[PDB]
RNA sequence: AGAGUUAAAUUAUAACUAAGCUGUAAAAAGCCCUAGUUAAAAUAAAAUAACCCACGAAAGUGACUCUAAUAAUCCUGACACACGAUAGCUAGGACCCAAACUGGGAUUAGAUACCCCACUAUGCCUAGCCCUAAACCCAAAUAGUUACAUAACAAAACUA
C-alpha cells in the first residue's frame, strides 16, 4: 500500500519543468493553516469571513 | 524592543478614571507572576536556593488546595443542628 | 424461602444501578426552619432547602421529587487512612410529589 | 484540582529523586490559621501634600 | 513528506518573488533533494522586526517547501540559505506530518497518594 | 457602551481621537519608578523631549526622593511643563517598579493633564544578565 | 447451586474518560491561531494546565509549538497578536472584575 | 556530542533633552566621558510552559533546528576499565554582567565583617589536567512478601 501510495503521489512532484509552472501557480494561491477550537471540542475555520 | 510597541501590558483608562485602570494593570500582573518574578529578579537567588523555594511552594500549595477542598465540602454541615439538647 | 441473594438481587436499590442524576421519591421527616431533611429510602437522609415557591406546602410527612447525584458524600483527604463521611447524601429538590 | 503527590516524596518504594522536601509532614491539621491582621499604611498623605503646597504658595 | 522548509522571504513584486523561489527550489534540487510541493501562506507583517543582511525588516512573504532528502545535506541547504541575501529567515523542521497521532483514550484521573507517612498517633 | 481595555492597533480603520489626534499621535509621558528616585519624561509622538522632571530636579535630597509624595511632587512639575508646551492628553509609560509608580502617575492628573492609556514596560530579562548578590550574607 | 449469585463482570455502567479538547487533534506550529488560544493577551506569557486544562500530552505539545513558532517567526512572543483578540475563550482565567 | 540559529534583557556608540545620577534603616564615598528617550552589533544567560516529573549510570540535563544516539534474551562482582558538581591549574581566545582579592565610604570600643561604590583572579570558548563535595533521597544491587510485628525520631515492617 506505502508503494502504490508514493507511486500516485509521485505524479504531483515538483520538477526541473514544472518549476516555472508550479511555482507561479503558488504564488497565486494562498493556504492557510489556522484553525481555532471551541470550549466544545470543536474546529472553528476563518474561511467563511 | 523589535516588537511592535503599545500593544502589551497596555490598559487604557475608561471614563477618565485612572486608579481604576492602574488597579486593572496590576491585577493583570500579578495574575501572571510578573510582579513576583520582577522582585525576585533584583537580587540574584543561587540554584539551590531556588529549588528550596519551588519545592516548598508547591507543598504550601497542595496543603491550601486540600485543606480548602475539605473546607468546601464539610460546608454543608454547618447548619443549625437539628438535635439540639438531645 | 428466600435467600439474602435473591432479595438484594431484585431491591429497587439494586434496580437503580449508579445513583448519580436519578429520578427518586423521597419524604420530609424533619425540619429546621429552611432545612428539609429528607429520607428518600436510601441510607442517609439528604438535606434541602425550602424551595420560594409554595414554601408552606412543606411539612413533615409530606413527599417530594429528588434529583439524586450521591449516595452518600465521602471523600479521602491528604494524609488520612479513611475517607471522612459527611453521614448525608446529595439531592437536588425538584417539587413536590406531583399527583 | 490539587497537584500530584505521586512519586513525589522520598520514600522506600519511590525509584526516582524526590520533587517535595516537605518540611513538616502532610498531613491535614484539625484546625486552621488564624488571619493575618492588614499591615496598615499612613492615611490622608494627598490631601496632605495639596496642603502644604497651598501653604508654601500662600 | 520528509523535510518541511520553512522559508521568510524579503516582501518583493512578483517577479523577484518568483525567482527567489525558483533559484532556491533549484539549488535544493542539486543538494539531492526531491520536492514535494510548494506552499505559499500570503505575506504578512512579521511578528516581530528581524534583521538580515544588513537590512531591518517589517513584512514578509511566507512559505513551505516539503521535500524528501538526504540526512547527510540538511547542513549544506542551511548554509545556502543563510547566504542568500533575499531569504529573511530560513528553517528546516522534519516534516510534521511523519509523527503520527497517538490516541488520548482519555484523561487518567490519579488518586490522591496515600501511605506517604506512617499510622503513629501524635 | 462597548469599551474595550486593548489599545487601537496601527493598521486597524478604528476612529477614537483625543482632541482630533489619532491613538498613536499622542505623547508619551515616560516614568521610571525605582527604588531610590523616580523620573518622568514627557515626549512627543514623533520622540522629541517636551518636558524633564525628577525627584532630584524637583529639590528632594537622597532619602527622601524614594517616597511617593516626592514621585507625585514630581509629576505636577512635570505636568506643569508640559501643559505649557501644549499637551492635553498623554499615554503613560511605567518602566519599573518602586514607591512612585502610581504616585507620579495620578501626579500626572493632579497637575491638569490628561492621561488615557496607562502601559507597564518594565524589563524583564528571559534570562539574560545576572544581577547583583543578595544583601546579608 | 445459587443463580442470584453475582456474576464477576466488568463494570458496565462505567463512564468514557474524560478529554482534553484537543484529544487527536493535531498542533501545528503553523497555525498560531490555534496557538495564540492559550496565551495570555497582555504578557505574552503560556498558560499552564490549571488554566488551559489540557492533557499532560497536549500542554506540552502547545509548549513545544508556541516556542518553535516563536522562534521561527510565525508568531510575536511578547503579546498576543491582536488579530486574534476576539476567537474564543477557551481557558479558565478572569483578568476584569 | 556535534554543527547551525536567537526572542527578552544588557552594553560599545552616536542623536536630542535635563542638571544632576547612584546609593542606603539613614548617609557618605563614587559618577557627572552622567541620566531619561530614540536607535544598536558582540558577549553572556536561557521569563512564562513547570500546579509537569521526563531523560541519563552517576555527576547532570528544561530557548530553537538538524545530524549522530541512549550496553546486555537484562543475577551479584573489584584495588582492573571508563566517567565524575563547584572550586582550582596550564595554554590560547572572549568579557555583556556577576565577583573571592584589593582600594575607597559608612558602621563600631575595634570591624582586617555584615551595608555602599569601584575593580581583578574567576564564572564563558578551545585543548589538556585536577578527581574533591552535606557527590546525602545520610536508606547498597537483584528478586520478592504485607505474614509476625511498635525502643524513640524519621521515609511502616520484613525475607532470600
Ligand atoms: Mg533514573
Ligand atoms: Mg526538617
Ligand atoms: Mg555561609
Ligand atoms: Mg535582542
Ligand atoms: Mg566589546
Ligand atoms: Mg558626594
Ligand atoms: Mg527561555
Ligand atoms: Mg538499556
Ligand atoms: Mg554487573
Ligand atoms: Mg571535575
Ligand atoms: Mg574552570
Ligand atoms: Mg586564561
Ligand atoms: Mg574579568
Ligand atoms: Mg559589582
Ligand atoms: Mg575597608
Ligand atoms: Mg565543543
Ligand atoms: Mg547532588
Ligand atoms: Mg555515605
Ligand atoms: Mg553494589
Ligand atoms: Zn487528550
Amino acid at each position: 500500500q506505502e508503494v502504490l501510495q508514493l507511486q500516485e503521489e509521485a505524479k504531483t512532484f515538483i520538477t526541473r519543468e514544472n518549476l516555472e509552472a508550479r511555482v507561479e501557480e503558488a504564488l497565486d494561491s494562498p493556504k492557510s493553516y489556522n484553525w481555532a477550537i471551541t470550549r466544545e471540542g470543536l474546529v472553528v475555520r476563518p474561511q467563511q469571513k | 524592543a523589535n516588537h511592535l510597541k503599545f500593544i502589551a501590558r497596555t490598559v487604557m483608562v475608561q471614563e477618565g478614571n485612572v486608579e481604576g485602570a492602574y488597579r486593572t494593570l496590576n491585577r493583570i500582573l500579578t495574575m501572571d507572576g510578573l510582579i513576583e518574578d520582577i522582585k525576585r529578579r533584583r537580587y540574584y537567588e543561587k540554584p539551590c536556593r531556588r529549588r528550596q523555594r519551588e519545592s516548598y511552594e508547591t507543598c504550601r500549595r497542595i496543603y491550601n488546595m486540600e485543606m480548602a477542598r475539605k473546607i468546601n465540602f464539610l460546608m454543608r454541615k454547618n447548619r443549625a443542628d437539628p438535635w439540639q439538647g438531645c | 424461602v428466600e435467600s439474602f441473594a435473591s432479595m438484594l438481587r431484585h431491591s429497587p436499590l439494586t434496580q437503580m444501578g449508579p445513583a448519580k442524576n436519578k429520578l427518586v421519591i423521597g419524604q420530609i421527616f424533619h425540619i429546621v426552619e429552611d432545612d428539609l431533611y429528607i429520607d428518600f429510602g436510601g441510607k442517609f437522609h439528604c438535606v434541602c432547602k425550602r424551595p420560594e415557591v409554595d414554601g408552606e406546602k412543606y411539612q413533615k410527612g409530606t413527599r417530594v421529587r429528588l434529583r439524586l447525584l450521591d449516595l452518600e458524600l465521602t471523600s479521602r483527604f491528604l494524609g488520612a487512612t479513611t475517607d471522612t463521611t459527611i453521614l448525608e447524601a446529595d439531592a437536588v429538590l425538584l417539587g413536590l410529589q406531583e399527583s | 484540582a490539587t497537584p500530584s503527590l505521586r512519586g513525589r516524596l522520598a520514600r522506600l518504594g519511590n525509584p526516582r529523586r524526590p520533587i517535595l522536601k516537605p518540611n513538616k509532614p502532610l498531613i491535614l491539621a484539625n484546625h486552621v490559621g488564624e488571619r493575618r491582621r492588614e499591615k496598615g499604611e499612613a492615611t490622608c498623605i494627598t490631601e496632605m501634600s495639596v496642603m502644604m503646597a497651598c501653604w508654601k504658595q500662600n | 513528506p520528509r523535510y518541511e522548509l520553512a522559508l521568510i522571504l524579503k516582501a518583493m513584486q512578483r517577479p523577484e518573488t518568483a525567482a527567489a523561489l525558483k533559484r532556491t527550489l533549484e539549488a535544493l534540487m542539486d543538494r539531492g533533494a526531491v520536492v514535494r510541493n510548494l506552499e505559499n501562506l500570503g505575506e504578512r507583517m512579521l511578528p516581530y522586526k528581524i534583521s538580515a543582511h544588513n537590512q531591518r525588516h517589517s513584512r514578509g512573504g511566507y512559505f513551505l517547501v516539503d521535500f524528501y532528502a538526504p540526512a547527510t545535506t540538511v547542513e549544506s541547504m542551511m548554509e545556502h540559505l543563510s547566504r542568500d541575501i533575499d531569504v529573511i529567515r530560513p528553517n528546516i523542521v522534519k516534516h510534521p506530518l511523519t509523527q503520527e497521532v497517538k490516541e488520548c483514550e482519555g484523561i487518567v484521573p490519579v488518586p490522591l497518594e496515600e501511605k506517604l507517612y506512617s499510622t503513629k498517633k501524635r | 457602551s462597548s469599551f474595550s481595555i486593548y489599545p487601537p492597533i496601527p493598521g486597524q480603520e478604528n476612529s477614537l481621537r483625543w482632541a482630533g489626534k489619532k491613538f498613536e499621535e499622542i505623547p508619551i509621558a515616560h516614568i521610571k519608578a525605582s527604588y531610590n528616585n523616580t523620573q518622568i519624561q514627557v515626549v512627543s509622538a514623533a520622540h522629541q523631549p517636551l518636558a524633564h522632571a525628577s525627584c532630584g530636579t524637583e529639590g528632594f535630597r537622597n532619602a527622601k526622593k524614594g517616597t511617593g509624595i516626592a514621585a507625585q511632587t514630581a509629576g505636577i512639575a512635570a505636568a506643569a511643563k508640559a501643559t505649557g508646551k501644549g499637551v492635553t492628553h498623554v499615554r503613560v509609560v511605567v518602566k519599573g517598579l518602586g514607591p512612585g509608580r502610581l504616585s507620579a502617575i495620578k501626579g500626572l492628573t493632579m497637575g491638569g493633564l490628561e492621561v488615557i492609556s496607562i502601559t507597564d514596560n518594565t524589563p524583564i530579562p528571559h534570562n539574560g544578565c545576572r544581577p547583583r548578590k543578595a544583601r546579608r550574607l | 447451586s445459587n443463580e442470584d449469585l453475582p456474576v464477576p463482570m466488568e463494570n458496565p455502567y462505567k463512564e468514557p474518560l474524560k478529554k482534553c479538547i484537543l484529544c487527536e487533534k493535531h498542533v501545528d506550529y503553523k497555525n498560531v491561531q490555534l496557538l495564540s488560544q492559550f496565551i495570555s493577551p497582555f504578557t505574552g506569557c503560556i498558560y499552564g494546565r490549571h488554566i488551559t486544562g489540557l492533557c499532560g500530552k497536549k500542554q506540552k505539545e502547545i509548549t513545544k509549538a508556541i516556542k518553535r513558532a516563536q522562534i521561527l517567526g510565525f508568531m510575536p512572543v511578547t503579546y498576543k497578536d491582536p488579530a486574534y483578540l476576539k476567537d474564543p475563550k477557551v481557558c479558565n482565567i478572569k483578568y476584569r472584575e
